[PDB]
């Protein structure tokens, strides 16, 4: 269609097949032939025009990739222009991981509405997926203030680091 | 889905198009209130559709169309939640608007701004389904204070009536302090599970739902004006009787609890919360229908009637019963609106009377307006299977078969003795014995608007409960087992409160005159409620804003301690300076001083 | 007021249409660009990275 | 920046060429022009802000505050040009100057890279602030506003002066960009405890802080229209983006010296929002609202989180537009009646329609209606307080509730009730005054549509 | 006292000119400036640069964000790596104290 | 150009002017052009300088 079934997956649609156990006319039947002939058709139509215009101008653009430059792990303090790269990249990536936690929580939200009433058991992957995910945006992002930067994450990470070794060494 | 979901989005884009047009000049104004009425009409028709896919087979879908705004990681979008409550309450709001929008064209006809009154309950009606359908917290907040201000807006719709303004600005201030409780359970789920979503409060399923739920129990409070920020919802009678009619039935009073029925997934683990509520349904309606008991003002027997019934459908929740107290909400607003319109033709008919004492006979008189109220009475207290039965009866004795606090339980039964206590006490003063009105006979309800528009809330009265209750799926094991004595409880103390009432009105024909009592007194007064809170609050407050921090605060002290002390010195040090006698040997003399300290004290020399 | 809001009207109107109008023209016989791959050995310029023709020409001429 | 400052400065001989009877149109219709070329700044990107040269960028922050200066100069204009009619020709053109030379040092002030550029802008727009209230104010109290607007300004940047040459000596550079990169902790110590109030007091006393806010009332009042257009809108918020730029380098310090002006801010918004029920002067009122709801913006600027500085951010856009709308108001009944008491003049809704439902929109936007972004700036600090410490729930809670009444009690007291008997010459709203009104609030408005432009760099 | 011009009287623009837009005195100066303000104003600013505001190319690239992040949770879902790492830093470039 | 409007231009040509300069400016800060990691390439056959 338009979107990745990958990234945004939909479990296979299980429809049943009408089965009436009533003499009387199901309103809804007729009331969808009416909504195709009066609505969907003439809308179709009118789309159908519109792409015939969008073919005689195909034009195209462009993802931007951006070549990886070394981290704040690699700069020589107070070197700006090496400082300025890093710092640049891991504004990127910050607002990646953004949108990564959003893609995980709307699978959560999507499947909770999809599930219905047996949501508590059918989600549980997507819920497990979603605090896997927060835990490490938690790690890599929590408690640095308006004013983060690659250099706070750093001290960020070197602090936790710390702690696993000595919570190691106790071991 | 393609039809389920466009029918769903054009009632809501139908509703603002009266909107669209009166704000961008491509009207023609002369019945613009037969437009608005209209479209309402339409509207209605539209979303049967939807609400009929849902009945068939329970088809719900969430739209969320437009991305608004990503805070780093909770995105906001413009959604709506097509589920059970929205599939049901909607062609309800909208059958009860499309009556009580006809009935406003022959009641606000000689109004000079008619036009700005179908406008004002168009938007009233618009931020009610945005409050209704809302599938996150922020976009139900928007309207959560939009049917706040529309609210402001109507009530004083008289705006030269200083009591107009007052009872206004009543109604936000009580509704505000509700909101307080909004904003903290926003909060709370923003902070602890990084969402305003509904869906995902629900799946992360927090346990410890302590803080976030007494935020929303305080919000319902508010707007549904329970116990303790109750007194606005009777002061709202300023209103004209459309506004009245709306305001009670549909939009605001219902949203409160609305608002708990939309989180029964949380409410529904926390027994913390469900006693909480359930003696905060209990006091408000046992003590809301005892001050119905006394009042004299039609409109205000009625508005004390609603908080009696929304105290009984917050105890509902009290029971974790959200199905029956949403159900008690549409079966609510069909009689409810119905008694209104049914006062305001009474009371246009005797040129704005309002007190009971100068109705009297109006039986005969008028004949369809006592249908119309005789058949809302019996259905507000539970005749079999008139509108009213089918979702008060069952919450009755869903209620004494519960595990629940007894004081609770008691309390409410008394409560329902009480509604028909009062219920008795307007058909007895309105309708029956000898007419106590002025000497001008003007009755006439033989308008089509008027006979139409109660029509059909008439048929709805009568019908309209036992149609949604047959076509509601279930979502619950209803209780079917119990004594003979706690099937029919409410059965047996409605009519021993009917009973009690007629022994207690015909004893007012009698010719004795007997002194006020205590209890008397406290239930035609509020139970003083009002008379103190509303003048000891805002004489404490308002006394404090002048007294302290204005004056003694800002005009004097924060002067004091710094530009007046620090000016000051300057001063004093300038005299001392430039007052010398100009004379040369004083000059002289103190330059001796100066090299003498500089040497002997300071060293300079060294 | 009847004057003011009939002048804000017309106002508001004078380029609110042409644009709505010039902006359906825009939708329907330019339309979009469509997504790529970057072509081998190709520099886009950096309105190229842009889908709507208006976010396009806004990036080209000014930004 | 250039591209704002030449023509910015154009606006100066356009005034004074201009025929005698073409003054007003010209500069009105010329710093629209500018106003519209100012949304070019919106270039923002996810990652760097805008760099133009050694001497100005624009990121997130000053882009919205320089796109909310350039609007209000046109509106400056139209609201002055009424009481400013029987004034001599070349004091006329002098007061257009004086506003065009405020603008000239606010959008370098909120655009330059250098610290210390930013301090010589920042103080130079005393002097043009100082001539419109003394030289054109009406009253008396006029003279002292002038004095206590001055001498609180110029006490908190004195200190502020100090500091930031010693930052530069220090650390060799005040340059905002170097500063990013080479900012270093500053540790427990009595002699940092000052620096990091002689870098912050100067803020606060433009904001105003609580209890260093007696300035504000005076001089918001003695002014001139168009000087309390320019004071509420714009020039409080220079403390507002001076504190969100100088915090940067007064970390981790910032964690226990926020606490006393956190204090201040939250119970000093209570206070002065209960001050607001209990005012008789209308422009005196709302003064003390512009305190109330800047109390808001110290608290999260102070606390230092992502969601406070988006809530900031927005709160000082929708105040100005808001603050602004309601000045403008307020002289719209003071050109009728020439008094500024609050009770004199009620029932004006009967007597002025349209310009009573401009009153309705200023007020709820004023007390926050959603999804105004008066609201969405008050959301997100509020949500960003609680985390820092639940119980503030309840100072906000009850603030909201007492800024709902005011900002109501003010409405109906002037426009509903019965119109006073003795007062017969309400005339009827000019074009000039409505379109102003619509110039304030339809802006406002239509940025819900597009939030995401006033939310700052944070976004 | 002194020798003082009493206070001049009041001046309702509607008395001379009842099409007043208030502007100015002049009816020609006045419609003038009423056309600058509602063209200007009105007609550019708010209608053009609501539409400007509108088409924007990607504020702050909020969209790129959205792409990027789909086409890192692809590639890290298919061949099996977490979808996101506790260490923004790779650990061996990192050399911890003590 | 007329007696009447010839004031019309000041502000406009302020604009031209000050745009005008702020170009020349980013002509002395071009010790970076193609020459960042993040952005560093080859020359297009025609090209001269990567951005001007
Ligand atoms: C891109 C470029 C686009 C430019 C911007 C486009 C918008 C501006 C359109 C300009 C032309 C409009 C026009 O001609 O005015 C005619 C319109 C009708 O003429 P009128 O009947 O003679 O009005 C005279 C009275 O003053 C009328 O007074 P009134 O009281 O009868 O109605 C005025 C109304 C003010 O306008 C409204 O608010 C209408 C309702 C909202 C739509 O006041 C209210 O209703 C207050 C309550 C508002 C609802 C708040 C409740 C919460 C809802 C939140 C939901 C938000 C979801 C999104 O006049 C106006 O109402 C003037 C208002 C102009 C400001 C618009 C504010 C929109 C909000
Ligand atoms: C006010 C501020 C204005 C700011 C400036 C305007 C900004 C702008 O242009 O963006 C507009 C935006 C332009 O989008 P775009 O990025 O240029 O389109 C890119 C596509 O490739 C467009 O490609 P396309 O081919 O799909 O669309 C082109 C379309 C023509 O569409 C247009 O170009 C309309 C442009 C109108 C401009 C707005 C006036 O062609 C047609 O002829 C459609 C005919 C449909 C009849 C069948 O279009 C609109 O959103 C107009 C409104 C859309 C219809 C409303 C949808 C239903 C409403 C659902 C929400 C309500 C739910 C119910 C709840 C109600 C509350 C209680
Ligand atoms: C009908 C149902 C009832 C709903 C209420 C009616 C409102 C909805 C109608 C509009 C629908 C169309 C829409 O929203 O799209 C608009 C869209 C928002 O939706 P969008 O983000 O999807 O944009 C659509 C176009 N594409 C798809 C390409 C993104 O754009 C805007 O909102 C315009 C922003 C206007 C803000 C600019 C203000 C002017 C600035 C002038 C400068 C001076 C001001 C002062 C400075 C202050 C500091 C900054
Ligand atoms: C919690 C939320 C709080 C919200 C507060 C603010 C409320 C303001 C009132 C909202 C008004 C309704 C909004 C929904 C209508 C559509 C709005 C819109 O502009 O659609 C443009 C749409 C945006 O695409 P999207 O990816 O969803 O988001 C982009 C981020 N802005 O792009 C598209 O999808 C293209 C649509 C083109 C449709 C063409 C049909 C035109 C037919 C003629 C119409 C006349
Ligand atoms: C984004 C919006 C998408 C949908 C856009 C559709 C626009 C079509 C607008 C048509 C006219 C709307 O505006 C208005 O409509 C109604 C009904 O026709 C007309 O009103 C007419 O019918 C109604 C009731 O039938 C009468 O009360 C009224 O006396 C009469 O004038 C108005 O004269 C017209 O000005
Ligand atoms: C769920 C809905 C249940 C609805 C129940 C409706 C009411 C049920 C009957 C209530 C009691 C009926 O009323 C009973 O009989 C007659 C009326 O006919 C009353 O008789 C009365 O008549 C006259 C009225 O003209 C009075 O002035 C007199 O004081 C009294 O004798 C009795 O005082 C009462 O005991
Ligand atoms: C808090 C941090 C910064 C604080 C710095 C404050 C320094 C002082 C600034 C204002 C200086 C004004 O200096 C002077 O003050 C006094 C009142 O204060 C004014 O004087 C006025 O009040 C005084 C006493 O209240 C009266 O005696 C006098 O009749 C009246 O005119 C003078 O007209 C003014 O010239
Ligand atoms: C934190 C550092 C703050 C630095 C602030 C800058 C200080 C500026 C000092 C200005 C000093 C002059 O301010 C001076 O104050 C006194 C206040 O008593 C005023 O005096 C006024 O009040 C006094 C008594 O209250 C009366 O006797 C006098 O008639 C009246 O004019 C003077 O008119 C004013 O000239
Ligand atoms: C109505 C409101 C208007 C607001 C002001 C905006 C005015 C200009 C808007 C549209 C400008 C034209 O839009 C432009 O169309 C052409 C389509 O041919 C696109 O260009 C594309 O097609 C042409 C061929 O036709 C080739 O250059 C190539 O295939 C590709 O670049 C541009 O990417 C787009 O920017
Ligand atoms: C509105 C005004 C707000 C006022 C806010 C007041 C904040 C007060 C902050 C106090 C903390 C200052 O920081 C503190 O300074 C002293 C300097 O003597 C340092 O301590 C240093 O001197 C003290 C002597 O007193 C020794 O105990 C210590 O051995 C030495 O290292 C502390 O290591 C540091 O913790
Ligand atoms: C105008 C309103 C006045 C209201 C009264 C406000 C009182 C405000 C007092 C200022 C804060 C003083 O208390 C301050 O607490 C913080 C801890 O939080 C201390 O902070 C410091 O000490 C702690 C441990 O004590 C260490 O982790 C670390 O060295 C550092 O954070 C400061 O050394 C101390 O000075
Ligand atoms: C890209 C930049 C665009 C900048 C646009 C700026 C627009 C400013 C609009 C102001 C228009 C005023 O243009 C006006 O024209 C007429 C003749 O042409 C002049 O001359 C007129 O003045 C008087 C007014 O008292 C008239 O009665 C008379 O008809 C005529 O003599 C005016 O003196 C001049 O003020």
């Amino acid at each position: 269609d338009s979107w990745d079934k990958d990234v945004y997956p939909e479990p296979p649609r299980r429809t049943p097949a009408p089965s009436p156990q009533t003499s009387l006319p199901n309103p809804i039947t007729y009331l969808t032939k009416a909504f195709d002939l009066l609505v969907d058709r003439p809308v179709t139509l009118v789309r159908e025009f519109i792409e015939r215009q969008h073919a005689k101008n195909k034009y195209y653009y462009y993802h931007r990739e951006f070549r990886r430059v070394p981290d704040i792990t690699e700069c020589q303090e107070k070197d700006v222009l090496c400082m300025f790269e890093a710092e640049m990249q891991w504004r990127r990536d910050y607002k990646v991981d953004q949108e990564i936690v959003n893609i995980i929580q709307e699978r959560l939200k999507a499947c909770q509405q999809r599930e219905g009433e047996s949501h508590r058991q059918n989600c549980a992957k997507e819920l497990e997926q979603f605090t896997q995910v927060v835990k490490a945006y938690q790690d890599r992002y929590h408690d640095l203030g308006a004013h983060y930067s690659a250099r706070k994450c750093l001290a960020k990470q070197k602090q936790r680091m710390l702690a696993e070794r000595k919570a190691a060494k106790e071991a | 889905m393609n039809m389920f979901s466009s029918l769903s989005l054009v009632t809501l884009l139908l509703l603002t198009m009266p909107i669209m047009m009166m704000s961008f000049n491509t009207y023609k104004p002369s019945n613009y209130p037969l437009y608005v009425k209209t479209a309402i009409s339409y509207a209605f028709i539209t979303s049967m559709i939807p609400t009929m896919m849902f009945i068939h087979s329970g088809q719900e879908l969430i739209i969320s169309n437009w991305h608004w705004l990503t805070i780093q990681t909770l995105k906001l979008s413009l959604s709506f939640k097509m589920d059970y409550f929205s599939m049901m309450f909607i062609p309800v709001a909208l059958f009860v608007t499309w009556s009580i929008m006809e009935f406003s064209m022959w009641y606000m006809y000689s109004d000079p701004n008619i036009n700005k009154f179908f406008k004002y309950l168009l938007l009233f009606l618009i931020t009610m389904l945005i409050l209704v359908t809302a599938n996150n917290l922020f976009q139900l907040f928007i309207g959560w204070e939009g049917v706040g201000i529309m609210s402001f807006l109507l009530i004083g719709w008289w705006y030269g009536r200083a009591d107009a303004n007052t009872a206004a600005l009543q109604a936000i201030l009580y509704n505000r302090i509700g909101d307080i409780g909004f904003i903290l359970a926003m909060a709370w789920f923003l902070t602890n599970l990084n969402t305003w979503d509904l869906q995902q409060i629900f799946m992360l399923n927090p346990s410890d739902s302590n803080m976030p739920l007494i935020g929303l129990a305080l919000a319902a409070t508010g707007k549904s004006a329970q116990f303790g920020l109750h007194p606005w919802l009777p002061s709202a009678m300023e209103g004209p009787t459309p506004v009245s009619a709306l305001l009670h039935s549909s939009t605001m009073v219902v949203a409160g609890i609305f608002l708990l029925i939309r989180f029964y997934p949380l409410t529904e683990n926390n027994k913390y919360i469900q006693s909480i509520t359930l003696c905060l349904g209990a006091i408000t309606t046992l003590f809301t229908a005892m001050c119905a008991l006394t009042q004299n003002d039609i409109k205000k027997i009625i508005a004390f009637s609603t908080s009696s019934q929304l105290g009984l459908m917050m105890v509902t929740i009290g029971i974790n019963q959200p199905y029956l107290a949403f159900l008690h909400i549409c079966t609510h607003a069909f009689f409810k609106a119905m008694l209104f319109m049914c006062s305001g033709s009474i009371i246009h008919s005797l040129n704005d009377e309002q007190d009971i004492r100068k109705m009297g006979g109006l039986f005969k008189a008028m004949p369809f307006t006592t249908t119309a109220l005789i058949v809302g009475s019996l259905a507000l207290t539970g005749m079999p299977f008139l509108t009213g039965f089918y979702s008060k009866d069952l919450i009755i004795e869903a209620a004494n078969t519960s595990y629940t606090n007894a004081w609770a339980l008691l309390m409410t039964l008394i409560a329902t003795s009480f509604t028909a206590i009062y219920s008795t006490r307007i058909i007895f003063f309105a309708l029956l014995g000898q007419p106590r009105f002025p000497t001008l006979v003007n009755i006439n309800e033989n308008n089509p608007l008027l006979i139409n528009s109660i029509k059909r809330l008439l048929i709805g009265s009568l019908f309209a409960g036992y149609i949604i209750s047959n076509n509601i799926p279930p979502t619950t094991i209803p209780q079917m087992t119990m004594p003979y004595y706690l099937k029919t409880t409410a059965l047996i103390v409605t009519i021993l409160g009917f009973i009690l009432a007629l022994e207690i009105s015909n004893m007012t024909k009698n010719l004795k005159y007997h002194y006020p009592s205590n209890a008397f007194k406290f239930s035609t007064l509020l139970g003083y409620f009002p008379t103190i809170m509303h003048r000891l609050a805002p004489y404490m407050n308002l006394s404090m804003s002048q007294k302290s921090a204005s004056s003694l605060l800002d005009l004097i002290w924060l002067e004091a301690i710094l530009p007046k002390t620090i000016s000051l010195a300057q001063m004093k040090a300038s005299t001392l300076v430039t007052n010398q006698k100009g004379l040369i040997k004083l000059y002289f003399l103190s330059f001796l001083i100066t090299i003498l300290i500089s040497m002997i004290l300071f060293n300079f020399h060294e | 007021d009847k004057r003011f809001l009939k002048l804000l009207r017309f106002y508001i109107l004078l380029t609110g249409i042409p644009v709505a109008i010039g902006i359906t023209l825009i939708n329907v016989f330019i339309g979009e660009a469509e997504l790529a791959e970057i072509p081998e050995g190709y520099v886009p310029e950096h309105w190229e990275y842009f889908k709507h023709p208006i976010s396009r020409w806004i990036a080209r001429t000014f930004f | 920046m250039l591209k704002y400052i030449i023509p910015t400065i154009m606006l100066m001989p356009l005034t004074w060429l201009s025929k005698n009877n073409m003054i007003w149109v010209n500069s009105t219709a010329h710093s629209l022009l500018i106003s519209f070329t100012s949304l070019l700044l919106m270039n923002q990107f996810g990652d760097n802000s805008l760099n133009f040269s050694l001497l100005f960028f624009s990121d997130s922050l000053s882009t919205p505050l320089l796109i909310l200066t350039m609007w209000l100069l046109p509106l400056m204009l139209m609201a002055s040009q009424h009481h400013l009619s029987k004034e001599n020709l070349t004091r006329k053109k002098l007061f257009i100057t004086m506003l065009i030379s405020l603008q000239l040092f606010l959008i370098m002030t909120f655009t330059a890279m250098e610290l210390i550029l930013f301090y010589i802008l920042f103080e130079a727009t005393l002097v043009p602030t100082l001539i419109i209230i003394t030289r054109w104010g009406n009253q008396t109290e006029r003279l002292n506003a002038g004095l206590y607007f001055l001498f609180y300004t110029l006490a908190g940047s004195l200190p502020l002066l100090v500091a930031l040459i010693y930052i530069q000596n220090t650390v060799g550079s005040l340059n905002f960009l170097m500063l990013q990169y080479w900012v270093q902790p500053v540790h427990n110590s009595w002699s940092n405890v000052f620096m990091w109030l002689a870098c912050m007091m100067a803020f606060m006393v433009k904001m105003p802080l609580y209890g260093l806010h007696l300035w504000l009332p005076k001089a918001h009042v003695e002014a001139p229209i168009a000087g309390s257009m320019v004071l509420a809108a714009v020039l409080l918020k220079l403390g507002g983006y001076g504190m969100l730029r100088i915090t940067l380098i007064l970390n981790p310090m910032t964690d226990f010296m926020a606490y006393p002006f956190i204090m201040l801010s939250l119970w000093g918004m209570i206070m002065t929002s209960s001050i607001c029920l209990r005012q008789t002067d209308l422009k005196s009122l709302i003064a003390y609202s512009s305190v109330s709801h800047m109390a808001l913006v110290i608290v999260a600027i102070l606390i230092q989180t992502p969601w406070s500085y988006m809530g900031a951010t927005a709160l000082m856009i929708a105040h100005g537009l808001t603050s602004s709308m309601l000045f403008c108001l307020a002289n719209s009944n003071y050109e009728r009646i020439h008094s500024r008491t609050m009770i004199l003049a009620r029932g004006l809704q009967t007597l002025l329609p349209l310009m009573a439902t401009w009153w309705l929109l200023a007020s709820l936007t004023n007390l926050a209606l959603p999804p105004t972004i008066n609201l969405i700036g008050e959301l997100f600090v509020v949500m960003s307080t609680f985390s820092w410490s639940n119980i503030t729930i309840i100072l906000m809670g009850v603030n909201m509730v007492i800024t709902a009444l005011y900002s109501l009690y003010m409405l109906i007291m002037t426009q509903r009730g019965k119109y006073t008997y003795h007062i017969n010459n309400i005339s009827p709203s000019f074009t000039r005054e409505n379109a102003l009104m619509s110039l304030h609030i339809l802006p406002l408005l239509l940025l819900t549509l597009n939030p995401k432009i006033i939310l700052g760099p944070l976004y | 006292r002194w020798q003082e011009d009493p206070e001049p009287e009041d001046e309702n623009l509607y008395e001379k000119n009842p099409d007043s837009h208030g502007y100015d005195k002049d009816p020609a100066v006045d419609i003038w400036n009423m056309r600058v303000v509602f063209f200007f104003g009105f007609s550019i600013v708010l209608v053009l640069g609501s539409t400007f505001v509108a088409y924007l190319p990607d504020y702050r690239m909020q969209e790129w964000a959205r792409r990027e992040a789909e086409r890192l949770v692809k590639y890290r879902e298919a061949h099996g790596l977490p979808i996101m790492e506790s260490n923004c830093f790779d650990p061996s470039k990192i050399q911890l104290p003590e | 150009v007329v007696r009447d409007h010839w004031v019309h231009v000041l502000v406009p040509m302020g604009f031209v002017f000050g745009y005008y300069l702020d170009r020349k400016n980013d002509e002395k800060l071009t010790a970076f052009r193609n020459k960042s990691l993040l952005y560093k390439r080859e020359l297009k056959p025609n090209e001269e300088v990567t951005w001007k």
